[PDB]
């Protein structure tokens, strides 16, 4: 896994490849709160 | 020859060398000794013929017309090994191991497809003298086994071995005290063992590097598919290539 | 079989040629808009 | 044409060219993608099978080279349609396969019979039975094997 | 319903019989499938499918191979299957573990594991276990 | 005024009864010839070895086949993904038993296709018609690509290409669902939805426009003779029809704009055929389907079986009786 | 010889000149309309509508 | 003798594909 | 529990290596010990063959094949890399055993390009390194 | 032995999922460019 | 329409005579064999090993 | 072959045949498999059991396996068609 | 001390991401405050040296 000093920090790495996923997600809930104009 | 080992694997490929045999340089004698073992026996035939009802001015005797390959360049023996026995007449040879088989399809006129194998099992060459010479000339017996192991299945899905044996989208064949006896020939499959001879023939020795070469010609005759037709006999010429050691 | 071959590279870069200057030949202006 | 969306098309013409390519080196190559690294290609797993049971009935005594196949072919040892001494069976199709545990095999005319009867080594035995069970045939739920294998393996290259 | 009579399996050469606890049958599948399973799966062998999984073939073996005290005998030192001479060289295993990096890892229970589970298997399917693809 | 000048005046001209275009340049040289090859190997073409086991397979109606049992059989197993051309085979003998006409066919199909689609390109500019009736073209040759052309480079023959008849596609298609498992797999769903929902849309557009015509017409002649050619009057009402589609599901979901419904009957089949055409591409290089074979097991670990594993004995079927020679060694590598 | 690694799978001399005269035949024919016009007349447009 | 009536179905076909293409009734306005 | 699939570490008793692992550490209680003496005993006997599969390489070179030597050096040699880095401890150690890779890559870069001399040369650059690795540890 | 790991991810996934649209939502209450 | 009988009748006399029409009915007994055990459990099939048609090495 | 006699002595009877059996036939006696048998399945046609001690190569430990299992070793007829696939006829588990 | 920086890395990244795109859609925020927020670039690349000083005494 990991080196030593960053074995606490695994879960949050587990997340980091999902995340640019939710970019895509982004530009369409920022297109519902602008009212899709 | 050296001159092909002196190449390597990715500048002999696809450039069909290897299925050529080595050219031998020379004439002389070389002598088999006690213990003497032939190593590296090439057979590649250059010609094909296959025997059929010719048709000439008025006559129709059996003759001998000639074919086309069909697979493309599969068809030589190689590695073949064996050891060379000295009979006090007559030098003799029997064969081992090797790729001593290479299946093979010619084509003659009319369409008609021929397979054959083509092959060396169990061969018993006997030649004349003791030591190689330029006039030396050894053949004898080779068994040809069948085309096809018996556990081939043909189109309808029975073998020698394994399969069926009875037309299996035929189901009222079998309706009777006469059974589905009328087509039997084509149920029981049989494997087939002949016979064939080949005489060989050197003329071009070395005897310091060991080797020896010359034209042979061999007879046998083709397949049957275990018992669905007639067989016919196939001649064939061309040129080896032996190791004496 | 080598006589075969000859023919056959003729008839490819003919055509092929065909096209490469066909988009050469001043192709984006072939439209019913203007010349 | 000279405006700000041809040039966008051009590209994506380029990079698609440069897409199957990358796709085609993953599949065939061994060399920049290794397969001690990436696993064994399509064309290695499936000489490594034909290999393996090369070794399997060659300590039963059988001369490999003249064992007649249930076609007339060789079972084992047969000649590719440039003269070559290749594998038989399936794995017929795959005989330009040049990989670093076969190539000590070689020679000018292919596989040297002399040399597997004589000089097969252990590491060789190792990798052939090492890349037969980790072909590259999977499924999208990550189980290996054919198709109808049942689920035990978590594998797909 | 993995009842202790159904987790009973046979332990020694002699023929007694001790129960695996409900952790022994659970790494027991995990690790065979991570390590053995490549080429064991469902009992029969890939690279050489005459010589199984099954409890015939391991009975049929020259030393008997159904125990677990033998099928730990046979990971640590594996020999052929008349027992003449030793395989350790091609088949992974404990004595030749510096070429399979798979097995550098491994202690006593965990072996106790993986053999329980080549053994307990026939058991839960009767047919199923190296039976090929007919008894899929 | 020059001799190029007077020929691409020719080529382009829309003038001509069928464009011809720069890409019937490279179309109609490539097609004829791949239909020229077809028909007489269709009809007049001796057996092929397939298997590369010397066992020839006939296709051809001369030796004794119909219309459905007869076809153009792929190339052998022994070239496999070699390029075998005529004047690269030393006869045309060699040439005819080796799967000869396989390759000729195809290769010259696939760029005529290739060049069939960017003629609709062409044409559709020199019309001032906007231009992407060759995108939705896209859908069937990127499925022809998939099973001649991109199914035998993962496989690594064309052998394992698809035979040019009917019968032969039946071969294709069951030896293809036991090695690959296509019905699993989430890209032939997705593409049975774009046939069957490509169906619907078009019976379900094509009723609702032939219920809504406008009388124009008596009842004695034919309801087509109500459409002049090349009238700019509406020959249909759309508010009728759009209240009808409006009650027979509910209000909200019924187009009342007829270029955006025009365009969904564009989109859902071809962006279902695009998604298939990508099932036969991902399972050429054996990314299998779904195998949930064995996944449902009580309590004491005994195999359940399910739905999945009654079609896994359909597949174990076929996968021990494909090519019933042409295997030597326990596993279908190939 | 297919697997042979030859470039465009010129295997003879001979198809060297084929090739050569195929592009050559039809660029010269291109060269009578649109060779000899002027390299050095530019636009600022997206597409050109110069001459023939 | 059997094969004769399937390619007479084929070039047959082929025919009225090759007249509904070229003596096609040309479609006018007015 | 028996079909729980996310228990990452609730479910085993002895440590892993890590949640997303089957296998416990390279720690105590494991069966491979890694001081063994068969273990120093294999990697020992592929080094003594080395010596007698480098030895066979100018047979070839008075010969005309060249195929026999690209391999002879991959055949059997395969094993070598495996063993050198790993009987390599100490520092001084280690930097003699790329001298020998290097003398041993030339070889395989000669008989490639077919240089007689340059395989004969760099055989000997071999022989003598091998000599310096197998003398000192 | 309370499966530290599934409740690192969980709530790992929360902060992330909740960052998003935070950066929108403190936007429209802010009546800012969107 | 399960069989062309004179594509059946030819490849019963001659044993070499193959189409892809017959290549598919060795397909379906591979159906009608493998399926059918666990198909139809109210019917009781118990097939031995060797009668189910399999292929070459597979 | 439609009418083979002798099919009980190839695999599955618990007496087999010498020239005809699979190398998988010797499987079920144990001891024999792997090195044993394939001594006995590489080579030529044998007449009796008392041939199977002419085999060249043989130890006294190969020849105490077979003298275990000499009465379920039995010799028969080479049909030539089984004599091939001694070694392999295309059957795995 | 490693372990202790990097966690102290993440919660300013988390502070940041809030922040910032909400100080550059608005349509002043940015001028009228950023000598604050370029405070925390200088402190955020400040922490990823030290962490990389760390590392590379520690190993
Ligand atoms: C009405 C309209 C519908 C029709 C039109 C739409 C068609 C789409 C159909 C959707 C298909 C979704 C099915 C998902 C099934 C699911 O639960 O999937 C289950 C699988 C997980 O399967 C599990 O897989 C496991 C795998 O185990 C492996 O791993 C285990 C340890 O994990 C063990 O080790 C075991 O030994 C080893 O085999 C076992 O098989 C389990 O039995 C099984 O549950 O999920 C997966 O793999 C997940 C990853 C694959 C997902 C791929 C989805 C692709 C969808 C694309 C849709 C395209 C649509 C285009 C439209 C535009
Ligand atoms: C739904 C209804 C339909 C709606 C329309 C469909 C919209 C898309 C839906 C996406 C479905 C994703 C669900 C997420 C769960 C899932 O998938 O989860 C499954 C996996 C995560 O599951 C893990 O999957 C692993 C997969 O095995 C991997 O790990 C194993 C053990 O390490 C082995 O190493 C094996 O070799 C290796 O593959 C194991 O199964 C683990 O047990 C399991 O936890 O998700 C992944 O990886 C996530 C990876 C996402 C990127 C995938 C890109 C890959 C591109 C391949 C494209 C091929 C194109 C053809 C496609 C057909
Ligand atoms: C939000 C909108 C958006 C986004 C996210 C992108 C994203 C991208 N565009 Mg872009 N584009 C957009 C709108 C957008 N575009 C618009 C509206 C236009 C006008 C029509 C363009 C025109 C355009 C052109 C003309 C090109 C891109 C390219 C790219 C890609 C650059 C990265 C790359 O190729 O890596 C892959 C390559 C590498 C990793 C190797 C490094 C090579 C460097 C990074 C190439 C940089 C090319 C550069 C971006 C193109 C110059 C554009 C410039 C004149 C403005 C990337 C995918 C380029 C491309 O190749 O992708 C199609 C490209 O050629 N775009
Ligand atoms: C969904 C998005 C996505 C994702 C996640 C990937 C993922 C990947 N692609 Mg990819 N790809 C995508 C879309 C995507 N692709 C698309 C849409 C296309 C167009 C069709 C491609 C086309 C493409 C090609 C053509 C290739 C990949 C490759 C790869 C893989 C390696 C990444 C790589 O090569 O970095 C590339 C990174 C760069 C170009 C940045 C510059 C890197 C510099 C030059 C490296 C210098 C290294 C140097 C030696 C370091 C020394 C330092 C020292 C001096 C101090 C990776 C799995 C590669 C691969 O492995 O193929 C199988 C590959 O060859 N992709
Ligand atoms: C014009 C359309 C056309 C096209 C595209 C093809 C294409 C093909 N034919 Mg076909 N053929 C045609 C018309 C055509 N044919 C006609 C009209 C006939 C009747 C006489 C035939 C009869 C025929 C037969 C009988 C056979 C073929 C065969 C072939 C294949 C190989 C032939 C070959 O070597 O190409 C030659 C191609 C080249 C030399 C390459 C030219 C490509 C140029 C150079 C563009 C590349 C640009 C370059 C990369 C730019 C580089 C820039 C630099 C700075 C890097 C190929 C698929 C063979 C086949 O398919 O066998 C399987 C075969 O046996 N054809
Ligand atoms: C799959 C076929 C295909 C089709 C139908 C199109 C269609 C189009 N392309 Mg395009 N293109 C393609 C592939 C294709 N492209 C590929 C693969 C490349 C990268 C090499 C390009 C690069 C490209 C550029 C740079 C330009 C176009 C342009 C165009 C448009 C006008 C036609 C033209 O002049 O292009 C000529 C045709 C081609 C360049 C491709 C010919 C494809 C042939 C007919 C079949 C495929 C064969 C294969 C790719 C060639 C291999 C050769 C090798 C074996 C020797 C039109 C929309 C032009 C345009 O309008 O842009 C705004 C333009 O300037 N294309
Ligand atoms: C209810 C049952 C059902 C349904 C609806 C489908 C539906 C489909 N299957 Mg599927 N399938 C099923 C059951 C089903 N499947 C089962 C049970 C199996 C297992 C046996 C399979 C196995 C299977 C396979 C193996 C494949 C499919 C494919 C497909 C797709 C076919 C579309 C296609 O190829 O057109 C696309 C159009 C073409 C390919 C034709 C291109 C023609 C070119 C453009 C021009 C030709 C012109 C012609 C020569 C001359 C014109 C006329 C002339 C006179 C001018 C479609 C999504 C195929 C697929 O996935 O897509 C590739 C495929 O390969 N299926
Ligand atoms: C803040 C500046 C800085 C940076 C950037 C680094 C960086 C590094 N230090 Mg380091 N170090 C620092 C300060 C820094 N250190 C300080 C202040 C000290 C105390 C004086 C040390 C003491 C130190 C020691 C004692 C050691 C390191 C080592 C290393 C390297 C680890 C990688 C490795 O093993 O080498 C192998 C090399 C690589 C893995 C290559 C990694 C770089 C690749 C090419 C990625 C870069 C790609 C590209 C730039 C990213 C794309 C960006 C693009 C979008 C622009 C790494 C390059 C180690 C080292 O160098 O060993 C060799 C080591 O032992 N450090
Ligand atoms: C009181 C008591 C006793 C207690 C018990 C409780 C109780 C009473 C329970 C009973 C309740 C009960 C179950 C009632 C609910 C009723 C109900 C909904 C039952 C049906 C069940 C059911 C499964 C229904 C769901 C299925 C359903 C109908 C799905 C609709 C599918 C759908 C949305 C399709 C849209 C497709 C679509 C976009 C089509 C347009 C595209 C197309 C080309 C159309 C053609 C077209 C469209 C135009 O637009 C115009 C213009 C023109 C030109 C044109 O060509
Ligand atoms: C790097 C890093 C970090 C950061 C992170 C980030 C910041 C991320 C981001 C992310 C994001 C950015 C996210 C997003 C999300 C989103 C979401 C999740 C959404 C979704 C939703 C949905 C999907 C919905 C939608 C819709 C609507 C709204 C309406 C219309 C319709 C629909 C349905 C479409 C941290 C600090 C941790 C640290 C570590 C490193
Ligand atoms: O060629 Mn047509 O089918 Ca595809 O898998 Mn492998 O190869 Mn053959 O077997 Mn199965
Ligand atoms: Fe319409």
């Amino acid at each position: 896994r990991l080196p030593e000093a960053y074995v606490v920090f695994s879960p949050i790495v587990d997340v980091l490849p999902i995340i640019p996923v939710f970019f895509l997600l982004l530009a369409f809930v920022w297109q519902a709160a602008i009212g899709f104009r | 020859k050296s001159q092909i080992n002196e190449l390597s694997y990715l500048q002999v490929k696809g450039t069909g060398l290897a299925n050529r045999c080595a050219e031998v340089v020379g004439e002389d004698s070389i002598k088999p000794k006690p213990g003497a073992k032939l190593v590296d026996m090439c057979i590649e035939p250059k010609a094909w013929a296959v025997e059929e009802e010719v048709g000439k001015a008025g006559k129709t005797e059996k003759k001998f017309v000639n074919s086309k390959v069909m697979t493309r360049q599969t068809y030589t023996l190689d590695a073949i090994e064996g050891p060379i026995t000295v009979d006090g007449g007559k030098i003799t040879f029997n064969e081992k191991e090797g790729i001593d088989y290479a299946a093979t399809t010619v084509q003659l006129p009319g369409g008609e497809r021929v397979p054959f194998l083509f092959t060396v099992k169990d061969l018993v060459a006997k030649g004349n003298g003791d030591t190689f010479k330029p006039g030396f000339q050894m053949g004898g017996d080779f068994n040809t086994p069948s085309y096809r192991t018996g556990l081939f299945l043909d189109p309808k899905g029975r073998g020698g071995t394994t399969g069926y044996d009875m037309a299996v989208a035929l189901p009222a064949l079998q309706l009777g005290e006469e059974g589905d006896a009328e087509l039997f020939g084509e149920n029981n499959k049989v494997f087939d063992i002949t016979q064939g001879r080949i005489e060989m023939e050197v003329n071009k020795v070395n005897a310091e590097d060991s080797e020896i070469g010359g034209v042979f010609v061999a007879t046998q005759l083709s397949d049957t598919d275990m018992g669905s037709k007639t067989p016919k006999k196939v001649l064939t010429k061309g040129i080896f290539y032996a190791k004496v050691d | 079989m080598l006589t075969l071959k000859i023919l056959v590279y003729t008839t490819v870069i003919f055509f092929v040629s065909l096209f490469i200057f066909g988009f050469l030949s001043s192709d984006p202006s072939r439209n019913p808009n203007r010349k | 044409v000279w405006s700000g969306e041809a040039y966008l098309s051009y590209s994506l013409a380029a990079i698609s060219l440069m897409g199957f390519t990358a796709a085609l080196y993953s599949w065939y190559n061994n060399t920049a993608y290794p397969s001690e690294l990436y696993g064994p290609t399509g064309p290695e797993a499936s000489q490594a099978q034909a290999f393996t049971f090369l070794v399997r009935d060659q300590r039963l005594g059988a001369n490999v080279s003249s064992a007649q196949g249930p076609t007339g072919l060789g079972k084992y040892l047969m000649r590719s349609p440039s003269g070559e001494i290749i594998f038989g069976g399936e794995t017929m199709r795959f005989w330009d396969l040049r990989a670093p545990w076969v190539e000590p095999l070689r020679g000018p005319n292919g596989l040297d019979i002399n040399k597997i009867k004589n000089d097969i080594q252990p590491w060789q035995e190792r990798r052939a039975a090492e890349y037969m069970t980790h072909a590259p045939l999977g499924s999208l739920n990550s189980v290996g094997g054919v198709a109808t294998e049942i689920n035990s393996v978590n594998y797909v290259s | 319903d993995l009842d202790e009579a159904t987790r009973t399996v046979v332990v020694d050469n002699a023929g007694n019989t001790t129960v695996l606890t409900p952790e022994q049958v659970k790494r027991g599948k995990r690790l065979f499938n991570a390590t053995c399973g490549a080429c064991h799966v469902g009992g029969i062998t890939k690279t050489n499918p005459n010589v199984g999984l099954d409890p015939e073939a391991l009975s049929l073996a020259t030393p008997r191979r159904d125990n677990i005290s033998a099928l730990v005998d046979y990971i640590k030192n594996p020999t052929t299957y008349d027992g003449l001479e030793s395989i350790a060289e091609v088949h992974p295993s404990i004595k030749s573990a510096d070429i399979y990096p798979r097995m550098r890892s491994l202690t006593d229970e965990d072996l106790y594991s993986i053999a329980g589970h080549i053994m307990l298997s026939p058991k839960i399917a009767s047919e199923k276990w190296g039976g090929g693809k007919i008894y899929y | 005024v020059s001799l190029w000048e007077r020929f691409c005046a020719w080529i382009t001209s829309t003038e001509n009864r069928l464009y011809i275009g720069w890409f019937g340049c490279l179309m109609f040289p490539t097609l004829l010839t791949a239909t020229s090859c077809f028909i007489i190997a269709f009809i007049a073409a001796p057996p092929v070895d397939i298997d590369g086991i010397r066992e020839p397979v006939a296709g051809s109606l001369l030796y004794g086949n119909n219309i459905i049992s007869g076809a153009v059989v792929p190339s052998s197993n022994a070239i496999g993904m070699h390029f075998y051309p005529i004047w690269e085979a030393a006869s045309i003998d060699e040439w005819l038993y080796n799967g000869g006409p396989y390759q000729l066919i195809v290769l010259h199909f696939l760029l005529g296709v290739s060049a069939y689609m960017g003629r609709e390109w062409e044409l559709s500019y020199r019309l001032g018609m906007r231009p992407w009736i060759f995108v939705a073209f896209s859908a069937p040759v990127a499925a022809a690509s998939a099973v001649f052309l991109v199914y035998p480079i993962g496989q690594g023959s064309f052998s394992d290409g698809m035979p040019l008849g009917i019968s032969g596609t039946f071969n294709f298609m069951l030896v293809f669902q036991a090695e690959h498992n296509i019905l699993m797999h989430p890209f032939h769903m997705a593409g049975v939805a774009g046939v069957f929902g490509g169906s619907l849309f078009s019976a379900m557009h094509g009723s609702l426009v032939t219920s809504s015509l406008i009388r124009e017409t008596t009842e004695n002649e034919s309801t087509n003779y109500g459409y002049k050619f090349g009238q700019e009057e509406e020959t249909y009402n759309i508010v009728a029809a759009h209240g009808y589609f409006g009650r027979l599901i509910f209000q909200y979901a019924s187009f009342n704009n007829s270029r955006a419904l025009h365009f969904f009957l564009a989109l859902w089949p071809v962006v279902g055929i695009w998604i298939t055409s990508m099932g036969i591409s991902t399972m050429a290089f054996n990314l299998n389907g779904f195998n949930f074979n064995q996944s449902v097991v009580d309590s004491q670990g005994r195999v359940i079986n399910t739905w999945a594993d009654i079609l896994n004995r359909a597949n174990l079927g076929i996968e021990v009786m494909h090519e019933r020679n042409a295997h030597n060694f326990p596993l279908d590598l190939a | 010889t297919e697997g042979t690694n030859e470039w465009f799978g010129v295997d003879d001399l001979r198809l060297l000149a084929v090739l050569f005269l195929g592009h050559w035949a039809i660029l010269s024919l291109w060269l009578g309309s649109y060779g000899d016009s002027n390299e050095d007349e530019d636009f600022f447009g997206e597409i050109d509508y110069s001459a023939r | 003798m059997e094969a004769l009536v399937y390619t007479f179905l084929l070039i047959g076909t082929l025919m009225v594909i090759f007249f509904a293409v070229f003596f096609r009734e040309t479609p006018r306005i007015l | 529990s028996y079909s729980e699939g996310a228990a990452y570490g609730t479910d085993q008793a002895d440590k892993l290596y890590s949640p997303y692992s089957v296998y416990s550490p390279e720690g105590e209680k494991s069966l491979y010990k890694p001081d063994n003496a068969e273990y120093l005993a294999r990697k020992k006997a592929v080094l003594a063959e080395t010596k007698n599969r480098l030895q066979k390489i100018p047979a070839y070179v008075d010969k005309k094949e060249w195929f026999n030597v690209k391999d002879e050096l991959t055949r059997y040699m395969y094993e070598t890399r495996g063993a050198v880095r790993s009987l390599s401890s100490s520092v001084t150690q280690k930097e003699k055993a790329e001298v020998f890779f290097r003398a041993l890559e030339d070889t395989y870069g000669a008989a490639t390009l077919k240089k007689g001399d340059a395989v004969k040369a760099s055989n000997d650059k071999a022989i003598a390194a091998l000599d310096a690795f197998t003398a000192t540890l | 032995m309370i499966n530290w790991q599934v409740i690192g991810q969980l709530m790992s996934t929360a902060v992330i999922m909740l960052a998003g649209p935070a950066v929108i939502v403190l936007l429209a209450l802010k009546k800012g460019n969107l | 329409a399960y069989d062309f009988v004179s594509q059946e009748l030819r490849a019963a006399e001659d044993p070499e005579f193959e189409t892809f029409y017959t290549k598919n009915h060795l397909l379906d007994e591979g159906i009608r064999a493998w399926m059918a055990a666990q198909d139809q459990p109210h019917e009781n099939f118990v097939f031995p090993e060797e009668v189910l048609p399999r292929g070459n090495a597979l | 072959v439609i009418d083979y006699e002798n099919i009980g002595y190839l695999g599955g009877s618990s007496i087999v045949d010498i020239n005809n059996a699979n190398v998988r036939a010797y499987l079920k006696m144990p001891g024999m498999y792997p090195t044993v048998a394939g001594k006995i399945v590489s080579h030529g046609p044998y007449s009796g059991v008392a041939d199977l001690y002419k085999i060249p190569g043989l130890s006294s430990a190969e020849a105490d396996v077979i003298k275990k299992y000499e009465s379920r070793l039995t010799a028969k007829t080479p049909s030539p068609d089984y004599v091939i696939d001694r070694i392999n006829n295309g059957l795995y588990r | 001390m490693i372990t202790l920086l990097v966690a102290l890395l993440v919660l300013i990244s988390l502070g940041l991401v809030v922040t910032v795109p909400v100080a550059l859609a608005t349509p002043g925020e940015w001028e009228i405050a950023k000598g604050k927020f370029n405070r925390f670039f200088q402190i955020w690349v400040f922490l990823v040296i030290v962490i990389a000083a760390a590392d590379g005494i520690s190993s």
